[PDB]
């Protein structure tokens, strides 16, 4: 019953394409989608090439 | 005064002082009357009953 | 394109509008703006609420033959998205930005301009017509030939009684 | 010849004016970087958007009156023949105009259109002023834009502190933001009286009346 | 064979301020302002935020921010537009000028009493319009004292944005205020003023009875 309140979730990844994370609630039933992409500004993997 | 068909009164020369006296007298009388009033006061949660008092 | 004209009469209280583009056709709810036609001026309306994605709901039914106009005004001073290095770069912003930048031009094609607008240069139309004018009241207003016909009619009657 | 145009043309200040930059600033001191788009798909993005909107009229209202930009002097409404007058857009508060030979009548604001308690009639035809369109003083709510640059900084820091305490629980970060934002508020409130300056005399009816007499 | 480091004098360059802000955390500053490090940008933004904030300080700014009376001359269309960023704008308080409220909305100004967006009816007698305002000049072309003062204040805030020891925070905050009052005394040294001649009632009393 003594359950902590989760504020943020950090994922450590080594190789990943763009993907989505689905959030579901067992009481309200609402669904939330958080879309993640591998494009981050100023990084090496930002060229239009590949 | 020169070129005037009618004269002027003496109280015209001290109307300002008379008005100041009137204002100060009104202020002091009003303050005395306002302080003369009584209103009483009891603290909430008095632990006492006013009707018996 | 952007602007949509609608007429109201009866118990009807919900009006539907459709804009060009993907999905709902707009980016923000703030882009929707409602106008009411009083018959003389471009008066704004109050008491409207956005009930659906592409529909609005009034509090009271419109009167006989009331005319409303649902248009969409986009941000006129800044781009929709601001890009910096080191940020979470998502592709949806790119798609939205192009639509928004395409959107700012869209109503210009329709014919809307911001208030306090005047062409300060000498414009030319390359020998094209100017049509559909009202008679001008003040001297600064332009005149159609309906007034010219009236003046031509006026000089005729004075000459004929001569 | 000369070098003043050449060198400092490249100079850039990049002041903050957009609502998004305030959100991005609010998105710091908490972890993750800010969002590039206002809408986006991140839940915390619109959560910061809600904070800015809520704290807007809270700050703009001060205690009682707001600043000079919220001032709106004598209005004229001329209520319609249908009935009462509807208050324009969103108003923080409504006060009666205070010109001469104007008796005190009660004005109270319900949803939009106002209400007079003494008359108890939700329509107010008879309490209209003589040949006057019920002159009164009110206070609009400007959006996040259309505001001075300083108040934009003040509202952002105040909202950031409220976001942190709701989101996170850290004493050091919270203490700095509350203290530093309060410094800016006083540093900005000081000029509000310095602007639109007023003095003891003239403005005070009893002082001006005393000044005219005996002088 | 190596670029080495170009000579830096005090901290005139914006990049050096980021390097100081980058320091205090045990990581050294990047050589190029852009580079590829994400943390330099947070320092870069932090300097920018403080600049707009610290120059304005409490009420009126310093001696170099403020600018004397201008002339705007509103057009035939209506109101006049304020130039770029103005921290605050006030009407000139010279004699024979009635006090009319001036308020700044987005960019161009506004008149509350006239309630109209334009300011055409408020043109003064035989003078178009006169008012006093202050700019916000960018990070460069600054008195060198503000350059060091702004860096420590921004860096001290930067500490607590990222984890910092209590020790680092308390010292920087103490010196940021200490450096602030270090330059504040020069404010009175410049544009120095006194009650006499400057105060309208004191000059009026001085000329009479003497």
């Amino acid at each position: 019953q003594d359950v902590p309140v989760i504020g943020l979730v950090h994922l450590n990844l080594d190789r990943y394409p763009d993907f989505t994370v689905e959030i579901t609630n067992r009481k309200s039933g609402a669904v939330r989608v958080a879309k993640a992409s591998n494009r981050v500004g100023g990084a090496r993997n930002n060229v239009v090439g590949y | 005064s020169y070129g005037e068909d009618w004269g002027r009164p003496l109280c015209e020369d001290y109307s300002g002082d008379l008005f100041v006296v009137q204002f100060l007298s009104e202020a002091v009388a009003r303050g005395a009357a306002l302080m003369a009033d009584i209103k009483y006061l009891i603290r909430p949660g008095a632990q006492t009953d006013v009707e018996h008092f | 394109y952007s602007y949509v004209e609608r007429t109201g009469d009866g118990v009807a209280t919900t009006f539907n509008f459709a804009f060009t583009g993907k999905g709902k056709g707009y980016l923000l709810a703030n882009q929707i703006y409602v106008e009411r036609w009083d018959g003389a001026s471009w008066q704004s309306a109050t008491g409207w609420s956005l009930s659906g994605t592409n529909q609005i709901t009034f509090l009271t039914p419109l009167a006989n033959g009331q005319v409303i106009r649902i248009r969409r005004i986009a941000g006129k001073d800044y781009p929709f998205a601001q890009f910096e290095p080191g940020v979470m770069l998502d592709m949806a912003s790119l798609n939205n930005t192009f639509i928004h930048l395409l959107e700012i031009t869209q109503e210009l094609l329709d014919g809307f301009y911001p208030d306090g607008f005047y062409l300060k240069q000498d414009l030319n139309m390359g020998w094209n017509k100017i049509v559909n004018l009202m008679p001008g009241t003040d001297g600064g207003h332009a005149v159609n030939k309906t007034q010219l016909d009236t003046l031509s009619s006026h000089v005729d009657d004075v000459d004929q009684k001569h | 010849q000369s070098d003043t145009p050449s060198i400092m043309a490249e100079s850039q200040f990049n002041s903050l004016s957009t609502k998004l930059d305030a959100v991005n600033l609010c998105m710091r001191a908490i972890g993750r970087s800010g969002v590039d788009n206002l809408t986006s798909g991140d839940l915390d993005a619109e959560d910061a958007d809600t904070m800015i909107d809520i704290v807007s009229q809270r700050l703009q209202y001060n205690d009682g009156k707001g600043w000079w930009f919220n001032r709106e002097p004598r209005w004229s409404f001329a209520p319609d023949s249908n009935g009462e007058v509807v208050l324009p857009n969103n108003t923080l508060q409504v006060l009666q105009a205070y010109t001469l030979n104007t008796r005190k009548i009660d004005i109270t604001i319900r949803a939009g259109r106002l209400y007079s308690t003494t008359l108890h009639s939700f329509d107010v035809s008879p309490l209209v002023g003589p040949d006057g369109f019920i002159w009164l003083d009110l206070m609009l709510m400007l959006p996040f834009e259309h505001m001075p640059l300083n108040v934009l900084q003040a509202i952002a820091y105040q909202a950031a502190a409220e976001f942190i305490v709701s989101k996170d629980a850290d004493q050091t970060k919270l203490q700095m933001h509350m203290q530093m934002a309060a410094n800016l508020h006083t540093g900005m409130q000081v000029e509000e009286s310095k602007q639109n300056r007023l003095n003891m005399l003239v403005h005070n009816p009893t002082q001006r009346n005393f000044g005219i007499m005996a002088g």
